[PDB]
RNA sequence: UGCGAAAGCAGUUGAAGACAAGUGGCUUGUCGUUCGUUAAAAUGGCCU
């Protein structure tokens, strides 16, 4: 999505159905960035709990 | 998250226990393993949100200064212009 | 305090058609 | 001779083809070692088309060369991948053209029927 | 106001440091707005803000950098190869000072992980 | 305020996908090239335009025929001292003779089998091959000059819809059929065996489609015919003994043309996949083994081929091909791997089809049966009219008010006055019988209330009686008549003047109705238009030569900056189409070629195609970016108007690198 | 004022419908059809065009 | 280009010649040209 993102940014500016894919997209990507520092958090209490 | 509360609540209850168990890693491999897995790879995420962001707030200020038509717009193109003018004959015989 | 930066500046790291009618001049 | 870049014998050693780089360009030439029964000499711009002579240089740089056992029939190969052969009669041309990197080997059955060639990607 | 005053002296002088604090007496992201909506050749405020961040990375005021990551992520194709002469180091041990805070986030959340957990561990030690 | 210009882009106006074209004489290699060299293209709207290849390409006459009638196929006839006449076909059963003089079908032969699918006329010009559908292929006599046509002879039948055909001489006619067999009979006088084929050649067949032979010619030094099928497969059989001699499976889909030169030393085919590719003879080796060689490839189009045609000369030699994106692209024959090409524009429009005027400041476009009428201010898309007794549509004119138009048809032409309403117009149609029973080629509004009109017939007459002065008729002139024809003609209070396509140019009275020719013209008379001011008439022939002219001769301008022209002027490819003046000085003018607009003044001085034989006989400002480019012309005053125009296929994928 | 528009133009245009038994066609005007000779076979020229956008070939 | 850790550290960037094009000279470009510095663009894609 980083290589479609850099090369059709002037599509993304014309057409307008694709962005709602960017908008949810973006959303995806901060619920899995959510996930992904509560789950490093629970790797730094595992290495506490070591 | 519905169960990553789940499997961070048994060690916040209980840690001493599992602390003062002599063999930590050799039988909590997996779990550890699988978090690891899970944050292992942030840097290009936050490099997809850095360019996803970039992109969508380029071109939402763009359409933000350049949507100046969301009234009413796509004139001059009727059906009532072409009512029986299209026909021309039609009209002329009947 | 330290992650909200530490997260602003990674984001500073990873951030480092025809209309068919138009109304144009020329010359002399 | 005196100044060669590019020179193929032969496959039966009956003849050779060299250039010259002499300018009003590079220069093609075929001599028979053994006898004189063939020998002659032209620009290669006439070899060249229109469609090469305004376009970039690795379509005028001759890669490869081959000559048919008989001496009527020459090849060259150019570095984009196209290749060439002439006949050697009139210096009239024809377009092989298969090769999308640039053709390294190519030479001439016994006869003159098969072009057997080999370039960048390999096959 | 303090937008348009801020554009009247970086159109004026040196002054982009006096610049960035009337950009900071203003406050909004609507004033970054108004300043890159401003046109003019821009340069040499980035390499004023190169220095500032290489010379504190870790200062806790949000808003001059974000008024300038605003203004590469808005004006980030004007720029590119238009200036070669010392913006190549520049940019370079700018991006040297921001490695930094991506080697440490992992660190970082492992630190906040365990303060965490001390935290609630403490809270539910309560005593009835 | 500088001069404020509208791109323009409504009009949805593009000619129909050019199917068939044929030129007029023969090559004749070691021949100077003869004057009369006519191209005769044919289109899927049924509008058979012609062209003059010398001094750079000059479409003149245009015969159009209107709603749902197409052409696949025409030919030529020229035999020795007599008129060239173009027959060709419709969709269904009937050889049209057309007449090269006013653009009407002096002879619409229904032919008695089938339903037409290809014409080949025969050497000699006396026999004419069709090839019906039901399987017949039927011969007809044409001999007597023009009007004549009578059927001799069907040959033996078949079940095949008998898809092309080619002569050999006056004896054999090869014929591709659409089973996969090419078959050939022979029709000769005298011999027994008339009326029969002798073979049925059997092209190579595919299991998962229905192999079918799209074209076949005939090669003469080479005793040989090459076919193209619906494999691509070109295979080139032996004629006596009747069979294979090489074949080649280079095409990618359906070859649906071909052609070579006079003396056979080339193929060139040209299929669906637009790759067209030229099969050589050259060397003296392959022609003492008379063996044909996949010499060189070129792809030059976008979407297809659907025909092509050569030419040779000693002064010119070139090939010209054209498919189904509508334009028409030129190569150098005997350098195919050499030539520069050249690309035709889609529209030459030098019959235009767009009007403007400048009261309401209105712009009226007419396309094939249509008119459609807008106006200036953004703007008001009007009116839209369809006309259905008018079929073949033609000029359609306004008047000097928003009031009359004239729509022109060669059978029956009609007027209209407009009330303007609005944002809507009303159309009343007013009966004016004479007009509607005369034929029009040009109508162009004297006064407000009268027009002229020019005939179909040479004469000139007055709507709401005119005499002109006859003209010498040249030998070229009976090789193709309409030479001596009026082409165009221009009026602005009671002076008109006139051009033939022959090179003469005569003023026209109103008040007294007498000619006063003032020729002064070689070749063809491209662009004329009157100027009150200076009184003077400036004209532009093909030559891109321009010239004015005084009545009751010559401007020192006239006689100098003609051969002292600025440098595009003498470099230009795209020839000149439409005249107009300026709003505020009467002698600056500011005219167009459908490539280019060029504004000139009157005082300021200054210090391939075929190119052998003789004619048609025996401040400055100069600017391109408007390329695409139908009809431009002065809304009002301070502005002007380009009329501009914009928009499957086969993968031909462009590699990425 | 949706469809009686393009009704009537059909039953102007046509040519006539049986009645009684038998059927009734019309004869044109000869002063049409001595211009532009024929009318397209459609169901053969659609055939050809078909061919020619066969779905084998893309 | 040199070091080094998979990150980063320090620093290059010319001289001459030939040829071509464009406007007798003059502007622009290529190098199967020399010295010195450690310094995308031919419809063409892989067998039984």
């Amino acid at each position: 999505v980083a290589v479609v993102l850099e090369l059709y940014g002037n599509t993304l500016e014309s057409s307008p159905v694709l962005q709602e894919l960017m908008i949810d997209l973006k959303t995806k990507v901060r619920h899995e960035i959510h996930k992904s520092k509560e789950a490093q958090r629970i790797e730094g209490m595992l290495q506490l709990l070591t | 998250g519905p169960l990553n509360v789940w499997v961070k609540w048994c060690l916040i209850i209980h840690g001493g226990y599992l602390v003062s168990i002599p063999n930590l890693m050799s039988t909590l491999s997996s779990l550890h393993s699988t978090l690891k897995r899970r944050s292992d790879l942030l840097p290009r995420l936050l490099a997809l949100d850095a360019r996803l962001d970039c992109t969508i707030n380029k071109f939402k200020t763009l359409n933000y200064e350049a949507g100046d038509i969301h009234s009413s717009e796509p004139v001059v193109e009727e059906d009532e212009d072409d009512v029986e003018y299209n026909e021309e004959l039609d009209d002329a015989g009947l | 305090k330290q992650v909200e930066i530490a997260e602003r500046n990674t984001e500073l790291w990873n951030l480092i058609a025809l209309p068919t009618y138009t109304m144009e001049y020329l010359d002399i | 001779w005196h100044n060669v870049i590019l020179s193929n014998i032969s496959s039966n050693g009956k003849l050779l083809a060299h250039m010259c780089k002499d300018v009003e360009h590079k220069s093609i030439s075929v001599v028979s070692l053994f006898d004189d029964s063939v020998n002659l000499s032209f620009p290669l711009g006439s070899i060249l088309s229109s469609q090469t002579q305004s376009l970039s240089y690795n379509t005028r740089y001759v890669s490869s060369m081959a000559i048919d056992n008989m001496g009527q029939q020459l090849a060259v190969g150019f570095a984009s991948g196209v290749i060439s052969i002439v006949s050697l009669a009139d210096l009239q041309i024809r377009l092989l053209k298969w090769h999308i990197d640039s053709v390294l080997s190519l030479s001439f059955s016994h006869d003159g029927s098969y072009l057997l060639s080999g370039g960048w990607e390999k096959v | 106001n303090i937008l348009s005053s801020h554009l009247e002296a970086n159109s004026t002088e040196i002054l982009d440091d006096l610049m960035s604090g009337s950009w900071t007496e203003p406050e909004i992201k609507k004033f970054i707005l108004t300043k890159i909506n401003t046109v003019d050749h821009l340069s040499k405020i980035f390499l004023t803000i190169s220095k500032s961040i290489t010379q504190n990375p870790w200062n806790e005021e949000n808003l001059l950098p974000l008024w300038l990551k605003w203004l590469l992520t808005l004006k980030s194709g004007e720029l590119n190869s238009i200036k070669d002469k010392h913006t190549k180091k520049n940019c370079k041990h700018l991006k040297s000072a921001l490695r930094s805070s991506e080697e440490i986030l992992p660190v970082l959340l492992g630190i906040q992980g365990r303060l965490e957990m001390l935290r609630r561990q403490a809270k539910l030690r309560e005593d009835l | 305020e500088r001069m404020i210009v509208h791109r323009c882009r409504f009009v949805d106006f593009t000619p129909a996908t050019i199917t068939s074209l044929a030129f007029s004489h023969k090559s004749n290699i070691n021949k100077l090239t003869p004057s009369d060299l006519r191209l005769a293209i044919g289109r899927s709207n049924g509008n058979i335009e012609i062209w003059n290849p010398r001094n750079n390409w000059f479409q003149e006459m245009v015969i159009e025929g209107g709603k749902d009638r197409s052409i696949e196929g025409l030919c030529w006839s020229n035999v020795n001292g007599e008129s060239l006449r173009l027959f060709s076909i419709g969709g269904s059963t009937v050889v049209t003779e057309w007449d090269l003089a006013t653009g009407l079908p002096l002879r619409n032969y229904d032919c008695n089998s089938g339903v037409i699918w290809s014409i080949s006329i025969n050497d000699s010009q006396d026999k004419l091959s069709v090839g019906c559908d039901n399987g017949t292929v039927v011969l007809i006599d044409i001999s007597g000059g023009p009007g004549v046509l009578e059927h001799d002879t069907i040959l033996m039948r078949q079940e095949a819809r008998v898809l092309t055909l080619a002569w050999k001489k006056d004896d054999f006619v090869i014929g591709g059929c659409s089973d996969g067999r090419i078959r050939i009979w022979s029709a000769q006088k005298n011999d027994e065996n008339m009326g029969r084929l002798l073979h049925t050649m059997k092209v190579d067949k595919a299991k998962k489609e229905s192999t079918l032979v799209w074209s076949v010619i005939y090669l003469p030094r080479t005793d040989q015919i090459a076919s193209g099928d619906s494999t691509g497969s070109i295979k080139f059989w032996d004629f006596q003994f009747a069979t294979l001699n090489q074949s080649f499976k280079a095409h990618d889909a359906d070859v649906l043309c071909l052609t070579t030169d006079t003396d056979n030393n080339y193929v060139f085919s040209a299929g669906v996949d637009r790759k067209i590719f030229q099969f050589s003879q050259n060397t003296n080796k392959s022609q003492k083994n008379n063996r044909w060689v996949n010499s060189s490839n070129r792809l030059l189009h976008g979407n297809d081929i659907r025909a092509i045609c050569a030419y040779q000369s000693k002064g010119a030699d070139f090939l010209v091909s054209g498919g189904v994106e509508k334009t028409l692209v030129i190569n150098s024959l005997t350098s195919f791997s050499n030539g520069n090409y050249r690309k035709m524009p889609t529209v030459e429009p030098y019959s235009k089809n767009v009007l403007v005027n400048k009261e309401q400041r209105l712009v009226v476009s007419w396309s094939e049966s249509t008119v459609k009428i807008w106006t200036m201010g953004n703007y008001k898309l009007v009116c839209k009219l369809t006309l259905k007794d008018d079929q073949n549509i033609s000029t359609c004119s306004l008047s000097p008010d928003g009031q009359v138009l004239v729509v022109g048809r060669p059978s029956t032409t009609k007027v209209f006055h407009l009330q303007p309403v609005g944002n809507k117009l009303k159309v009343t149609k007013l009966d004016n019988d004479l007009l509607l029973r005369t034929s029009t080629k040009l109508v162009k509004f004297i006064d407000n209330s009268k027009i002229v009109i020019c005939s179909c017939e040479d004469d000139v007459f007055i709507v709401d009686e005119v005499e002109l002065l006859e003209v010498t008729s040249t030998k070229s002139s009976i090789k193709v008549p309409y030479i001596n024809r009026i082409n165009h003609l221009e009026v602005d209070q009671n002076i008109a003047v006139i051009s033939r396509g022959c090179g003469v140019v005569d003023i026209l009275d109103l008040k007294a109705r007498i000619s006063k020719p003032l020729a002064r013209l070689n070749n063809f008379i491209t662009a004329v238009h009157i100027n009150t001011s200076r009184k003077s008439v400036v004209v532009i022939t093909a030559d891109n030569k321009i010239y004015e002219f005084n009545m009751n001769v010559l401007t020192q301008w006239s006689k100098n900056n003609t051969d002292n022209l600025p440098k595009e002027w003498k470099t230009l490819k795209e020839n000149c189409v439409g005249i107009f003046s300026d709003i505020e000085n009467s002698s600056r003018l500011w005219f167009w070629g459908a490539t280019w607009i060029s504004r000139i003044d009157f005082d300021v001085d200054f210090p391939t195609i075929t190119d052998e034989s003789n004619f048609m006989n025996d401040h400055f400002f100069f600017t391109d970016k408007y390329k695409p480019l139908l009809f431009v012309d002065l809304i009002s005053s301070n502005e002007l108007a380009i009329i501009e125009r914009n928009p499957k296929a086969f993968i031909q994928p462009k590699l990425v690198f | 004022i949706k469809t009686k528009k393009r009704k009537t133009l059909k039953n102007l245009r046509k040519d006539s419908v049986k009645r009684g038994k038998f059927r009734v066609q019309l004869l044109s005007t000869t002063q049409d059809s001595k211009t532009l000779p024929p009318k397209k076979e459609s169901s053969i020229i659609r055939s050809k065009d078909r061919w020619l956008n066969r779905k084998a070939l893309n």
